[PDB]
RNA sequence: ACCAAAGCUAGCUCAACAACAAAUACAAAAAUACACCAAAAUAAAAUAAAACAUUCACCUAACAUUAAAGUAUAGGAGAUAGAAAUUUUUAUCCUGACGCUAUAGAGAUAGUACCGUAAGGGAAAGAUGAAAGAAUAAAAGUAAAAAAAAGCAAA
RNA sequence: GACGAGCUACCCAUGAGCAGUUUAAAAGAACCAACUCAUCUAUGUGGCAAAAUAGUGAGAAGACUUGUAGGUAGAGGUGAAAA
RNA sequence: UCGCACACGCUUACAUCAGUAACUAAUAAUAUACUGAUAAUUAACAACCAAUAAACCAAAACAACACUAAAACGUUUAUUAAUUACAUUGUUAACCCAACACAGGAGUGCACCAAGGAAAGAUUAAAAGAAGUAAAAGGAACUCGGCAAACACAAACCCCGCCUG
């Protein structure tokens, strides 16, 4: 019906999809970290 | 002791000892009314209950009956001119209760013991600069 | 100590009210050019007698209160002067104080004690290895101004409270250079006997 | 409908400086014989009504003290007294409020 | 329990005098037991000062003689330096390993070179699960990133130089020296 | 008269030369129990050929520099692509600037605010003085100073 | 070449709801709430709202609604096909 | 008259004292939402919290016993399990997802008030709009259509799909 509320906060899903461990498990995740360090972000991973 | 490595415990090890203790205490005036048997200490974050008990008894020779602890959350909400957040530090609070029937009271630490020019312009002068005599 | 990258020193202490008012948390101002003078090349101190060569007040003599090395200033007591009120309330302006205006070091020469004249001071290392200031013009040794300390505690007039350690005890050498550490030392001293030993532990 | 053109400052000065949008000058202002403040001819004096109001508030407080609770209110007529006054026979048999201030000049004895 | 507070007569007074803080040289002369004891005389004083601190903050009153808190820090800080030496000297004289905790040089996932502080486990490294899925080594693609920061660093260095250059010139044209 | 306006610095371009200590891959920042580890397969197309199918430099590598030469060749023999044999080169030292001044020059006072679930995107700004331990009135828009038959607003 | 299934499509785990009334009955049965949908009309249209509100409607022990947590990823997924 | 708790989710927005010229409130008053200083939720609830062998065909449905669609959940015996006060951690709120101090989206347990809250800033009573109430005689003559609305709420005939979905 009405839209824009799509994001329903969950702490478990947040850490499980975007968290540091999930990144480190896969090569491309690693490169996400790498690119994000090369741009020097305050926050690397959720 | 804080920030130190501790030896990994296994069966029949030496009793763990710390010769120079790393912690530090604050004795704080309770923000709410609490019974005569209760004292309140902010401690460092990494200190266990048992630690505060032994620390109190052996350093200060206090007969402690009961200890309880909670963790206080400092606000994350105040903003810098750069609009980055200032975080007040989180800190642990402990309540101790004295065993021998002793009553504490927080000492008043400030007893109050210590160690007229009217130049006002003349209403009837009408703005004349009085210094000048004539 | 709290410092930003671009900062102007206003005679006010870095950590003070007048300073937080002078340059609030978000200011960045124009660069202040400072003619570089290395520490070893610096010939001025607080307390010595100097002659002012510049301004409305010149040819005069005076004592130095403090040197601010960052912006390179010297302070002559009550010599270069401008007027500042202290108390100001709605109906009243109180305490007009003559205030020392800062002076650059190009306008101030060091005075040799004997004949009271301005000179160029130059560092010499003597035969015995002391660092003395020799006048180029007058050819003399110029002292440096032995001066009080910031806390106002003079060591000669002093008394111990309950918690002050008496000199004799503090100086006493009790050290016995033997190969134990604090743990074995104290444990042996306190008479705490330990028998059982640590099992083997792996390190990764 | 959207305006077809920006209006010039000329047209705007015409419209919003009109003699109708100007604030009219009120001609009924006078002074009150007592306190000499300003008041409009048909309205009570503000400054006078103030001291009246304050005194009414205080007398209502003291007569709130003379009453025990929310629903309890007197069946007698009330008469308020000031320092030095004793009830007349006309006024006796009535509830009496006693006050510290000597009776204000504008409030009469009757 | 009174030891959390100043001597009762000393409370309302504005200024309170105290000594200098301990300098290392004064501490080198003490034996082990004496340092060990001094530690607690320092400790208690520190707690008492801390309490007065907080209390003064609560009463909305400026705190008497703040210098004290600076001093009791230094001495403790000093005392530490003295014992640390006596351990760190002695451990050299015995073993000859400079660093007190065991440790190694590692190439971690991100291709940095890192100092890996060891940990103490009850079982050998080939049998420890968590330690096994920690990877110390790099993959081929990391070689590219490895290059980039070497290159990035090289720029921040190279254009710092070029600032110190300019500074020398301005000053010299602004101040006709000699 | 308001709103505004002015500084010269922060730093950049381009080029030569060559604070520990603890905590961390549990849902990173959580001292501590039985495992597993670890892995590799051509660059494609956009576009040129006035369409589009074979074909389309540069995009990986080093090889440099002056030539041989845009030559031999290779190509829907079209578009375009393109060598080698064989030849040339004196040392370092000697750093700067007909490079930018706060809509420029770095995105940068920052990868920060903020926007994204996430990969990712990504700003804005500073100005007195020796000393504040001394307190020009020039853009548009308006105000001082509503408007009087008529008409590209002027001549 | 990455990142997306915290929305929605469909599954896999593990939980939770469904009062009354009628009927021998929990029978993809009636009536009608909670709960779910979205029929019809009028408001609203830089809205209260990037799809709502008021009335009015369908279903309401089932191919039912719903919570937490997994899974499938674009040359694909999923689809009681509306491309 | 959408009330009090917990779950998820938010992070000090909560508490006391003080200040509000101007910032937040779409205005004021004053302050749960602005600013400063100071404090604060205390474990018995909740999280964390053994393995391996062996017996055991026999639904939940007030469960007697059944129905078809065949149903989530463990006891007991044996072998070993550091044995030792007090571990560590969650505890405020007027709150969350929708750019907002959004007439909207939100799981569960008990409630219908004992608990929560104000539809009007002040007037005036024009038109036109929105919502509601009542209407003489007539009762679809309105209009694409009885749409909307009704002191009605019932019947019948077709086409297309069989049916609930
Ligand atoms: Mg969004
Ligand atoms: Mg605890
Ligand atoms: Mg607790
Ligand atoms: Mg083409
Ligand atoms: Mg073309
Ligand atoms: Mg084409
Ligand atoms: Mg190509
Ligand atoms: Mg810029
Ligand atoms: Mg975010
Ligand atoms: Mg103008
Ligand atoms: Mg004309
Ligand atoms: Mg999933
Ligand atoms: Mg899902
Ligand atoms: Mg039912
Ligand atoms: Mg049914
Ligand atoms: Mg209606
Ligand atoms: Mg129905
Ligand atoms: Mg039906
Ligand atoms: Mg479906
Ligand atoms: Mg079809
Ligand atoms: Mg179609
Ligand atoms: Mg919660
Ligand atoms: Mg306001
Ligand atoms: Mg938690
Ligand atoms: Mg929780
Ligand atoms: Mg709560
Ligand atoms: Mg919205
Ligand atoms: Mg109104
Ligand atoms: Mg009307
Ligand atoms: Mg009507
Ligand atoms: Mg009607
Ligand atoms: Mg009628
Ligand atoms: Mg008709
Ligand atoms: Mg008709
Ligand atoms: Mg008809
Ligand atoms: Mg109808
Ligand atoms: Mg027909
Ligand atoms: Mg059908
Ligand atoms: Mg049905
Ligand atoms: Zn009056």
């Amino acid at each position: 019906k009405a839209r824009g509320n799509e994001y329903q906060p969950s702490n478990i899903k947040r850490k499980h999809k975007h968290g540091w461990v999930r990144r480190l498990r896969t090569p491309t995740g690693v490169q996400v970290i790498l690119r994000r360090m090369h741009k020097g972000r305050k926050s690397l991973s959720h | 002791a804080r920030n130190v490595l501790y030896p990994l415990y296994q069966l029949g090890n030496p009793q763990l000892r710390v010769f120079r203790t790393n912690f530090f205490i604050q004795l704080v005036r309770p923000g709410t009314a609490q019974p005569e048997d209760t004292v309140q200490f902010r401690i460092p974050m990494e200190m266990t209950r048992v630690d505060l008990r032994n620390y109190l008894e052996r350093i200060y020779n206090v007969p402690v009956a009961a200890v309880r602890t909670r963790v206080q959350y400092g606000s994350n909400r105040r903003r810098d001119h750069r609009n980055i957040r200032i975080k007040k530090p989180d800190y642990k609070v402990a309540y101790v209760q004295l065993a021998l029937g002793q009553t504490f009271t927080f000492p008043d630490l400030f007893p109050e013991r210590k160690g007229r020019q009217k130049h006002s312009p003349d209403p009837r002068r009408g703005g004349v600069p009085g210094w000048f005599g004539l | 100590v709290t410092l930003p990258p671009n900062y102007r020193y206003g005679m006010s202490r870095p950590g003070s009210l007048s300073d937080k008012r002078k340059n609030p948390p978000g200011t960045r101002r124009r660069r202040v050019p400072v003619e570089p003078i290395s520490d070893e090349d610096w010939h001025l101190f607080c307390g010595d007698k100097v002659e002012i060569l510049e301004g409305k007040d010149a040819g005069k003599q005076g004592k130095v209160v403090q040197v601010i090395r960052q912006r390179n200033w010297v302070v002559v007591e009550g010599l270069n002067t401008h007027y500042r009120y202290v108390g100001k309330t709605v109906d009243y302006r109180g305490t007009m104080i003559p205030s020392e205006a800062p002076l650059l070091h190009n306008q101030v020469k060091l005075v040799d004690p004997t004949d009271r004249k301005p000179t160029d001071v130059e560092w010499r290392f003597t035969e015995a290895g002391e660092r003395v200031r020799v006048s180029t013009r007058s050819g003399r040794i110029i002292p440096k101004p032995e001066f009080p300390r910031a806390d106002g505690i003079v060591p000669e007039t002093w008394i111990d409270g309950p918690k002050d350690t008496s000199v004799e005890d503090a100086l006493e050498k009790t050290y016995v250079p033997r190969l134990k550490t604090l743990e074995e030392e104290v444990m042996e001293a306190m008479g705490i006997q330990e028998t059982r030993r640590h099992k083997k532990v792996y390190w990764y | 409908a959207a305006p077809k053109n920006r209006r010039s400052i000329e047209v705007n000065r015409c419209r919003r400086r009109n003699p109708q949008k100007l604030i009219k000058v009120k001609n009924n202002i006078d002074v009150c014989p007592e306190c000499g403040h300003l008041k409009q001819k048909h309205i009570l004096c503000g400054y006078c009504y103030e001291k009246v109001r304050k005194e009414t508030a205080e007398i209502r407080r003291q007569m709130g003290k003379q009453e025990g609770g929310p629903f309890r209110a007197p069946t007698t007529e009330t008469v308020v007294l000031y320092s030095g006054e004793t009830p007349s026979e006309q006024d006796q048999g009535k509830r009496i409020i006693e006050r510290e201030r000597k009776r204000p000049s504008w409030f009469t004895q009757n | 329990l009174e030891e959390f507070f100043d001597d009762p007569k000393n409370w309302g007074e504005e200024k309170v005098k105290s000594g200098a803080s301990w300098t290392c040289q004064q501490l080198r002369n003490k034996s082990n037991e004496d340092l060990h004891k001094l530690w607690y005389v320092l400790l208690k004083e520190r707690n008492m000062l801390l309490t007065l601190e907080q209390e003064a903050k609560r009463q909305r009153l400026p705190m008497p003689s703040p210098e004290r808190l600076e001093k009791v820090v230094d001495s403790m800080d000093a005392l530490d330096k003295v014992v640390q030496e006596r351990e760190d000297a002695l451990r050299l004289l015995q073993t000859g390993q400079e660093k007190a905790r065991p440790g190694a040089w590692r190439r971690d996932i991100f291709g940095r070179i890192i100092w890996h502080k060891f940990k103490q486990w009850p079982i050998p490294w080939y049998l420890n699960k968590k330690y096994n899925r920690k990877r110390f080594f790099a993959m081929p693609y990391v070689e590219r990133f490895v290059r980039m920061r070497i290159e990035k660093q090289a720029r921040i260095k190279a254009r710092k130089r070029s600032l110190e250059r300019k500074k020398e010139k301005f000053l010299q044209e602004k101040f006709p020296h000699l």
